[PDB]
């Protein structure tokens, strides 16, 4: 995105900023669920070949 | 029930060494079977071997 | 499994054979009073489609159950699947003594140890509780050994203590992940409702101090509790077996004292000081040095 | 001036700077307006019943005559009142009655009626009212309904492109999603070529339907293709070019322009060549036959003489048929243009590739590929195709719908019908082509011009319809079979269907549920959720990972942050702080619209649509005192970059700086110095808390907990009220004054709270009573304190102080450590109210019947029952007490010689009657709270229970005799007076009423007239009075329904306390998850200089890794305003003067930055301002904005004002050693809530289990003592253990072992340890599962 | 959830059966306590008599002193 | 009677009900040969008539059922109190076809009602009042001596004066020859004095 946000937790954020500020962290936990399972059942077929 | 499902005389013995009429009904018959009914004196395991 | 008491309301494959029995009926009936050239001509075409569906539905055709869309679950069904024989049967068993730990911060307790609210435990003991109490002859009775420790006797709280001596006790964490899942240490009763876990195993056991729970196992053979204070056992699992690095890696603020001790700002009281070390205790905790001073030479042995 | 009646007794220190211009919304009129709407009373039919009705509601006879209609419906009163109904426990619902008419008209006359039984009004069902809370009373449980939101109907031309292509093309798809029938779909295969798909099916011919559509391939080329004249006469290959039209082409050869040639031959095109060909007149040039060649028959032409079929439509022309095309038929054919560059054919291309070319064959094909089998007679392709989407019954999609497909079409006018058109369908594949080739942009998915949310209303509307639609058939069924009858329209109404899909929709539905009771905003949450599962939306918990992303439309609908962390994450938003709904189906946002430098107060909803167009000014602007800017480059919003934008370029302005934040969110102070992933987990956390015994109110929240207990309803507001009457801790009784009391009114209210009522999560709702006496309140005032509040806030959790420093392991990384402090005084003890119930079911054994007579029983068990066999109301419960004792009868017995002694010997029990007793939990105690019984009509047993109906009618006879009194007195006040100045004096009348000497003559003329008009009203009304009381008396024993054969149906309802002890679960609302976990005795926490210890040590260390900076602000924030309350609280203990105190708080609440207006010693009088005092009896409450917070500055400064540390550093003294603490640190006050997740459930443990019949394994979680199952991935790990005995005892102990585990058990009696293999029994069972299928089943040895 | 339970409740027989093989017994004191338990009324009598128990032991070891004691 | 009165409904669903299907009978000629045709054929015939029995047993149950339910108002009026000795030549001359052509049909079928299941035999009945403008009923007799039982005598079960006088009260007259007493499982009065 062109605008960066110059702002600091002890400085505060402003509201678009905020914004933006949330679809990385939204990504994030998303990430980390759909990847969990993945990673299991990777590790179960290799398992199941050991 | 009689000549189908959890049918006496077939799949084994009744809950206790008695027989499905009621006669038999003891330990002292180990593999007698009744003549009013036919159901051995043992035990029901053979309910699901059987 | 009859529901409301009055009526079994069986289900699937019996239920199927309830129609193949109608069949099964047929066959006899086919058998005789009936012509089988003539009969099995739609007769037998159904009988294979039935038979079908109770060993496999799902090969052809649609069998439901009543007032559900769902297909049924026949012979075969029930042997494969997440809900089949070869589900979670083969190893899938649930516990005899387990289940649904708390987790929080066992501060004390240096790294051979284990920290267990006490209302599970001797629930876990009641068979070495009863085997005490008859060998002790605190109950001749296996009855005179229920009423007891149904009394809740603090003899029985000292019978159970000197059992919990002499057993170490196994704990694993939710997701099983790596093999220092599940540990093995010696068992400490405590007085709450929670389980109290030293910084030993903590980053193996993977949890974080959060909402969580841990699971905890009784070697009851012999062979068990050798096998689990020789490999189960966390105070062997020193390096990690993969990386071969350490398994126990120290990363809590234990490393921020330590590097608080090992500091010195520009020269602080006492800074030319300088003794033999013995007593630098003294110098510090009473007065005079500081960790973070400078300067302090000492003959070091 | 903030009168604020129920305010005024405390007000909070706000830190707002903006000025406020819009209220909150009504922030519940989302799930109500719906519901309202959805049987208001409309003078048109344009939504709901109005429609569902007026759609279907003529049923006519098949040719015979006779009409069924309606004037109007009506709905019924209630039956059981809302919490009566509760009690009952039946639907609280509304029946629901038409006027019907069954209108039989005779044959041979012209529509000619000759009877009508338009006399019969028609119940068809009950209507389930919505409540003032709009919470459903489905069989009396408290529930709502999730909210739809769904994809708007129309048509849209999809990409559906990427990497699902697996080809590297780029497709340009189209689908129509219609409110109703059939789904149609215009793909754009790889072959660049259009396939038609119905309900995704195998695809379908592009032009098999305009064939199909009475359109030949002529007029369907014509419409399509532009076609060029070719005017090549006597072989001229002359041809009337554009410029304009066909250009960019390089000339290959023969290229002249009217004589003189522009183009060259081998020339590529130029802008000055096709500019000279067009500023010159340019007539039929010649060119070369190559060009003709190319070039296809667009026209289908005939010989002059024959009618050949010589150069057929869809042929490229030959130079070999060219010549006899020129000679025999005409010499100027029909060719088109179809520039490749910028165009393409794409439908001749799939013209050639049309397997039929009738239209009865392309109808033919339709039915082959709808139904695989049956072929049609010529009647039944033809009927399905006009059915599919020509029919007004079958697609019908939606007026919206065709809106929005119409400005799809950019048409002029978006009135349409919801079936389907020719133009419209031909500008469609129109506008497909022309993306295709290039004319537009594909939609949006995550665009909010897209989705729109459907309302409870609407979803009603339709399953009412549905029904409607069902009962038609047989209405018309039964109008034409027999309609020679002149019965009412009652012949075949049976509300039994109509009932069962309307209570089916509402009961079982995954689109509803019961709703969450854990705290006042989690039920102003959830009721107000919005997700897109259910009918509509997604169909599987799979298929999105772009579905969940935050839209750029998506500013100002949910608050970006609140939905959950599990699996469905990014699908449960929730409705905007101020999120409006738009006029169909969608939603928009107020906004300021910025007019000429001045920002206009006036605020008007805008959408998506209206989103993207205007420029909007971002909230933190400064606004001149003309309205103005201050600085002219001002960060704004035009398309979706926001940008610095021009004073004059700005054409909006918003709400208010949380119209980005919703009530899920709003409510966490602080917000500018908190990160993004912690904040969303500490919000789902944060309305995940339980009302305490003590409602500490939330010292510095957000300024909002006022309305969110105002309107979510859990208090009482005081409808029109002037003054408190009477108070109770039952209830309150409030004189209405007469200038707002209506006439013939009571002027008298009385709200009754019930305390100790088991909401929907377990938890214990008693709200509680604010005024103590002749409290003097105006409408709508706070009279209620509710669960988890206190004089009107959101009083979640509770606030205690908190030092920050690790020590001594005890907070090694998300530890709180509480001292013995918070146990002693037990702040944040839990509450609950569990229930449960019994049932007396008449056997055929015999009834079961709670006689208390439970043979072969230890008295102890009886000396807490009745003879009823109930438990008095305040006992005392622990183990397995017995709670409902019923006795089953069983099987007579016979002469029974051994039973004959038996029963001659002891008697009276014979064994006949068994234990059917119920008896307390395992594992659960508590005191009995109160309790209830519903017994099968007809059934009037009522032992412990006509006590339990006497008090009740009491109550309800107290409540029917104020009215009654407070009329009787004035009646007896205007008696008395009509007797004054008649020479009666007063003494008379007062020592009886004696009529006031019965009409003594005092006037004798009216006042015998009056005095009889008097007693015949007082008489009314006693009877009157009489009247109802009777009326509640049958009501209260009407009799209740037990349809399962029980006899009688009784509940208990316990009483627990809990206690806050280790390892417990606490949070922050500065995001912040930790367990409770050491128990420190009081000598132990660090005490202040002062001496004053803190409870709470918390473990610091984690501070970075999660940005918290909320939780110093907090601790800050926390430290000021407890100063702030001591100090206040000192000056009261040496009982400082009124004028003293005022001036103190005058000067503390006007310190800081501007933020709002309220001055002491001018409004307040001074008791009032003593009041003011009294209750900041522990402090200053707070109200931090999210997006406007205080500053630090104000904080820091105050803390000189306050005397304290603006750095908030402080000495500290180690309880333990007794030593001068290093680092001087800041501590304060922090709030803290407790979560539900409770020990309560935690702690389990299992020494020996029951196996099962099946399998013989144990139960599982906690039912009947469980235990949980392990794990495969453990077992792996157990294997990578090598650890064979304990792999091998957990196949074998741990496991079906039954046999087994009988040996085992006596050998740990015995003290063996040894375990018998054998072989598991589901190892046999899998084999006669094998043998169970075909194939037998054998184990070689 | 599926209505499915097999709870395999013990009837204070199988409590029986432990007590026996937990109380020390040998192989036919174990076999007579056994036969004593099999025929046992529902009231709790025992329907049959030690002589028919000493009978159906079919031992002549098997006396009704034995029986006794085992009763 | 949870809502206080209901159609009994013959328990309708569990009413047996043999559906014939034009694809059974496509079947039943895929079963071409001639004998079992005409096995068939008269099977068909047979089970028309056991239809007219199955239909006979319901209608029979379900006319003579209203008539005896007539007697009770909001399920049961007063009771048992409520019928006399009832005549099931007088339900079956009101089914007016076979009238008093008695059969079991009703019998070998009961109806449930508030209190429980009753017999549809037990919806017939016999005389046991005797004197007082009593000739019928002995469910109503029992009931009055119930309520008796319910004052009987302490030293005996209500003696058969006691009895007796009670039934007499009631107007009904049974006398000592209903006093049922020891059909009460009640023996005699100076057996069933007991230590206090």
């Amino acid at each position: 995105i062109e605008t960066p946000i110059t702002a600091n937790f002890r400085e505060g954020l402003n509201v678009l900023q905020y914004f933006i500020s949330t679809h990385g962290a939204r990504k994030g936990l998303a990430d980390t669920a759909l990847k969990t399972a993945n990673s299991g059942y990777l590790t179960r077929r290799l398992v199941d070949v050991a | 029930e009689r000549d189908g499902l959890f049918c006496a005389r077939i799949f084994g013995p009744v809950k206790d060494y008695e027989c499905l009429c009621g006669k038999y009904k003891r330990l002292k018959h180990r593999g007698v079977i009744c003549e009013k009914c036919g159901v051995e004196v043992t035990q029901t395991k053979v309910r699901r071997e059987r | 499994v009859p529901l409301d008491g009055g009526r079994f309301a069986t289900s699937d494959l019996n239920d199927l054979y309830r129609r193949v029995i109608n069949r099964n009926n047929r066959l006899k009936r086919l058998l005789d009073l009936a012509a089988p050239d003539i009969i099995v001509r739609n007769e037998k075409r159904m009988l294979q489609e039935a038979v079908d569906a109770l060993l496999d539905n799902g090969r052809r055709g649609r069998a439901i159950t009543g007032s559900n869309k769902r297909p049924l679950k026949s012979l075969a069904d029930m042997i494969k699947g997440k809900q089949g024989r070869f589900r979670q049967n083969l190893l899938g068993k649930r516990v005899d003594y387990s289940g649904r730990s708390v987790i929080t911060v066992g501060p004390y307790l240096r790294l051979h140890q284990c920290g267990l609210p006490k209302k599970m435990a001797l629930e876990l003991f009641k068979p070495f509780i009863y085997g005490k109490l008859e060998l002790r002859g605190l109950a001749t009775t296996i009855k005179a050994a229920k009423k007891m420790v149904e009394r809740e006797e603090a003899v029985v709280w000292d019978i159970l203590d000197e059992v919990i001596r002499e057993h170490p006790v196994l704990l694993n964490r939710a997701p099983t992940l790596h093999r220092l899942g599940i540990q093995a240490f010696e068992p400490v009763l405590i007085e709450g409702k929670a389980i109290q876990l030293h910084p030993l195993v903590c980053a193996a056991y993977n949890a974080d101090f959060d909402g969580d729970q841990m699971a905890v196992h009784v070697p009851l053979t012999l062979e068990a509790q050798l096998e689990a204070r020789a490999l189960m056992m966390s105070t062997n699992n020193i390096l990690s077996p993969a990386n071969g690095e350490p398994i126990i890696v120290p990363s809590q603020d234990v490393v921020l004292g330590l590097y608080y001790m090992t500091r010195d700002c520009v020269n602080a009281k006492g800074e030319g000081m300088v003794l033999t070390g013995p007593k630098e205790a003294e110098r510090l905790y009473r007065s005079g040095l500081a960790s973070l001073h400078a300067r302090v030479k000492v003959r070091i042995t | 001036m903030v009168y604020s009646y129920t305010e005024k007794k405390r007000i909070r220190k706000d830190f707002g700077k903006r000025p406020q211009v819009l209220d909150v919304p009504y922030l519940l009129s989302i799930q109500l307006d719906s519901f309202q709407k959805f049987i208001e009373q409309d003078p048109e039919g344009q939504y709901g019943l109005e429609a569902a009705f007026r759609s279907v509601f003529p049923i006519q006879s098949y040719s015979g005559n006779s009409e069924l209609q309606y004037v109007s419906y009506r709905l019924g009163e209630p039956v059981f009142d809302v919490q009566e109904c509760q009690i009952r426990g039946v639907t609280y619902s509304a029946p629901l009655r038409v006027k019907l008419r069954l209108v039989i008209y005779e044959r041979e006359a012209p529509e000619g009626t000759v009877k009508d039984i338009k006399e019969q009004e028609v119940y068809m069902g009950e209507i389930p009212l919505m409540t003032d809370n709009g919470t459903f009373v489905i069989n009396g449980t408290e529930r709502v309904i999730v909210s739809q939101l769904h994809r708007s109907p129309g048509v849209f031309f999809d990409s559906d492109k990427g990497k699902t292509h697996s080809s590297g093309k780029v497709l340009y798809n189209a689908r129509i999603i219609p409110y109703r029938g059939s789904w149609l779909d215009f793909e754009f295969d790889p072959k660049d070529n259009l396939f038609v798909r119905i309900d995704r099916r195998r695809k379908l011919p592009a032009t098999i339907i305009l064939r199909a559509l009475n359109y030949t391939t002529e007029q369907i080329l014509d419409l399509f293709f532009e076609k060029v004249i070719f005017e090549i006469r006597d072989n001229k290959l002359q041809m009337e070019l554009v410029p304009e039209r066909l250009r960019g082409e390089t000339a290959s050869f023969d290229i002249e322009a009217n004589g003189k040639v522009y183009v060259e031959k081998g020339r590529r095109i130029t802008a000055r060549h096709i500019r000279q060909l067009e500023k010159d007149d340019v007539k039929l040039i010649e060119v070369p036959v190559e060009y003709i060649a190319g070039k296809v028959v667009a026209k289908d032409y005939i010989d002059e003489s024959t009618g050949e079929l010589i150069c057929a439509a869809n042929m490229e022309l030959s130079l070999d048929l060219l010549a006899k095309l020129s000679q025999s038929g005409h010499k100027r054919i029909e060719t088109l243009f179809t520039n490749d560059l910028d165009h393409g054919p794409y439908i001749s291309e799939t013209l050639r590739v049309d397997p039929t070319n009738d239209r009865l064959s392309a109808l033919v094909e339709i039915y082959r590929m709808m139904r695989p089998g049956e072929p049609p007679t010529r009647e039944a392709a033809e009927s399905l195709f006009e059915n599919l989407f020509f029919s007004e019954d079958r697609y019908d999609l939606s007026a919206v719908g065709r809106m929005k497909f119409n400005r799809s079409l950019l048409r002029e006018e978006i009135e349409g019908s919801g079936i389907l058109s020719k133009d419209d369908i031909i500008d469609v594949m129109k506008k497909l082509i022309d993306i295709r080739n290039g004319k537009g942009e594909v939609d949006d998915i995550d665009h909010l011009g897209n989705r729109r949310i459907r309302s409870v209303g609407e979803m009603a509307e339709n399953q009412f319809r549905v029904g409607l639609v069902r009962v038609e058939r047989a209405v018309k069924e039964r109008l034409s079979l027999g309609d020679l009858d002149t019965l009412m329209p009652q012949d075949m109404i049976n509300a039994k269907p109509i009932s069962a899909a309307v209570k089916e929709f509402f009961g079982s539905s995954q689109l509803s549920q019961f709703m969450d009771q854990n705290n006042p905003l989690s039920e102003i949450t959830h009721k107000r959720r919005i997700s897109a599962l259910g009918p509509g939306g997604l169909t599987r918990e799979r298929a999105g990972f772009e579905v969940r992303d935050v839209h750029p439309t998506h500013y100002g609908r949910v608050c970006p942050i609140e939905t959950p962390e599990g699996p469905n994450i990014g699908l449960i938003n929730s409705l905007s702080v101020y999120a409006q709904t738009n006029e169909y189906g969608f939603l928009e946002t107020p906004y300021r619209k910025v007019t000429d430098g001045v920002v206009t107060d006036e605020i008007h909803y805008l959408s998506a649509i209206e989103e993207g167009n205007y420029v909007i000014a971002q909230a933190n602007s400064n606004l001149d005192e003309e309205g103005h800017f201050v600085e002219d480059l001002v960060t704004c919003r035009s398309k979706g970059e926001s940008s610095l934008f021009s004073r004059d370029q700005v054409d909006y302005m918003d709400v208010s700086t949380q119209q980005v934040v919703s009530v899920g969110a709003s409510l966490i102070p602080f917000l500018e110095h908190d990160d993004a992933n912690r904040a969303l987990m500490g919000a789902n956390m944060q309305r995940q808390a339980v009302p305490t015994l003590r409602a500490d109110k939330p010292l510095v929240g957000t300024g909002m907990e006022r309305a969110v207990a105002v309107d979510s309803g859990v208090t009482a507001v005081a409808k029109r009220g002037g003054v408190v009457q009477y108070v109770d801790a039952s209830r309150i009784v409030i004189k209405v004054n007469e200038d707002e009391m209506y006439p013939g009114e009571a002027g008298i209210d009385i709200y009754n709270l019930t305390k100790y009522t088991r909401s929907n999560q377990n938890t214990c709702i008693n709200q509680m009573p604010c005024v103590s006496l002749g409290e003097p309140v105006e409408r709508g005032d706070v009279l209620a304190d509710g669960p988890s509040t206190d004089l009107g806030e959101l009083a979640l959790g509770q606030n205690m102080r908190v030092a920050f420093m690790p020590w001594n392991g005890y907070n090694f990384e998300d530890s709180i450590l509480v001292s013995e402090r918070v146990v002693q005084e037990d702040r944040f003890t839990t509450i609950h109210i569990q229930e449960l119930a019994c049932v007396s079911r008449d056997t055929k054994l015999g009834p079961e019947e709670i006689t208390a007579d439970i043979p072969n029983v230890g008295e102890a068990a009886l000396s807490k029952l009745d003879e009823s066999g109930i438990v008095y109301i305040g006992a005392e419960v622990t183990g397995g007490d017995i709670l409902v004792g019923k006795v089953t009868p069983k099987g007579e017995t016979q002469l029974t010689p051994e039973e004959k002694l038996l029963r001659a010997i002891f008697g009276e029990k014979a064994s006949d009657v068994k234990d059917s007793s119920l008896r307390v939990p395992n594992g659960v105690s508590g005191t009995v709270i109160d309790v209830q019984v519903f017994t099968r009509d007809g059934v009037e047993k009522d032992k412990r229970a006509l006590e339990i109906e006497e008090m009740q009618l009491k109550q309800a006879k107290k409540d029917l005799s104020e009215e009654l009194q407070i009329l009787e007195a004035g009646l007896f006040s205007r008696i008395r007076a009509v007797l004054v100045a008649g020479g009666v004096e007063a003494e008379k009348l007062d020592k009886l009423p004696r009529d006031r000497w019965l009409e003594l003559g005092l006037t004798d003329e009216e006042k015998q007239n009056q005095l009889e008009q008097l007693a015949e009203q007082y008489d009314e009304l006693k009877h009157e009075f009489e009247k109802k009381l009777e009326a509640k008396r049958r009501k209260i024993t009407q009799g209740d329904d037990l349809a399962p054969g029980v006899l009688k149906i009784v509940k208990v309802y316990l009483a627990v306390k809990r206690r806050i002890q280790p390892g417990d679960k606490m949070a922050g609302r500065h995001g912040n998850k930790g367990v409770i976990s050491k128990i420190n005795p009081i000598e132990d926490m660090p005490y202040d200089e002062n001496g004053t210890p803190v409870d709470i040590v918390l473990n610091p260390l984690g501070v970075p890794s999660r940005m918290n900076i909320g939780q110093i602000l907090e601790t800050h924030l926390g430290m000021a305003a407890k100063g702030i309350g001591d100090k206040i609280n000192a000056m009261l203990k040496q009982q400082q003067e009124v004028a003293k105190l005022r001036e103190f708080i005058q000067r503390a609440y006007d310190l800081g930055a501007d933020v709002r207006q309220k001055v002491d010693l001018s409004t307040f009088s001074d008791e009032e301002v003593m009041r003011l005092a009294e209750n900041l009896r522990k402090g200053m409450p707070i109200a931090t904005p999210v997006f406007d917070g205080a500053k630090e500055a104000e904080i820091k400064e105050l803390l000189k004002l306050g005397d304290l540390p603006t750095s908030g550093q402080i000495r500290l003294y180690d309880g333990r050693t007794g030593e001068q603490f290093e680092r001087p640190v800041t501590v304060g006050y922090m709030y803290m809530l407790k979560l539900n997740h409770l020990v309560d459930d935690k702690m389990h443990a299992r020494s020996t289990g029951s196996y099962s019949l099946v399998t013989q394994q144990p139960l599982g979680g906690k039912a009947q003592f469980g235990g949980q199952r392990f794990g495969e991935m453990e077992v792996w790990a157990l294997e990578a253990y090598g650890a064979a005995y304990t792999l091998q005892e957990m196949l074998t102990v741990k496991s079906d072992d039954v046999n087994g585990r009988t040996k085992m058990y006596k050998n740990i009696v015995d003290g063996n340890h040894q375990m018998e293999p054998g072989m598991p029994e589901s190892f046999n069972v899998l084999l006669k599962e094998i043998r169970s299928l075909g194939i037998n089943i054998e184990l070689e040895d | 959830l599926p209505v499915y339970q097999g709870e395999t409740t013990q009837t204070l027989q199988d409590y029986l059966m432990w007590q026996v093989e937990l109380t020390p017994f040998t192989d036919t004191d174990r076999a007579i306590a056994t036969s004593i338990v099999d025929a046992v009324d529902d009231t709790g009598y025992l329907t049959i008599q030690i002589e028919d128990i000493v009978d159906s032991i079919g031992d002549d070891e098997i006396g009704l002193e034995e029986v006794e004691a085992v009763l | 009677k949870v809502s206080g009165r209901w159609t009994v409904e013959l328990n309708a669903d569990s009413i047996p009900r043999l559906k014939i299907n034009q694809q059974y009978a496509a079947m039943g000629n895929s079963a071409r040969n001639d004998a079992d045709g005409q096995f068939i054929r008269s099977n068909l015939q047979e089970a028309r008539w056991l239809i007219k029995s199955l239909e006979s047993r319901n209608d029979t149950l379900l006319r003579v059922s209203r008539c005896i339910v007539e007697q009770q108002q909001a399920f049961f009026e007063q009771g048992e109190e409520y019928m006399k000795p009832m005549v099931l030549a007088d339900i079956a001359q009101a089914v007016e076809m076979h009238e008093s052509t008695i059969s079991r049909v009703t019998t070998q079928k009961y109806l449930h009602s508030p209190r429980g299941i009753f017999e549809l035999k037990y919806f017939f009945s016999s005389h046991v009042n005797t004197e007082g403008g009593g000739e019928a009923s002995s469910t109503a007799i029992r009931a009055l001596v119930k309520k008796l039982i319910a004052a009987e005598n302490p030293a005996k079960p209500l003696s058969d004066s006691k009895l007796t006088s009670m039934l007499s009260e009631q107007g009904i007259m049974v006398a000592r020859r209903t006093v049922y007493r020891e059909s009460l499982s009640i023996p005699p009065s100076n057996q069933r004095k007991q230590l206090v």
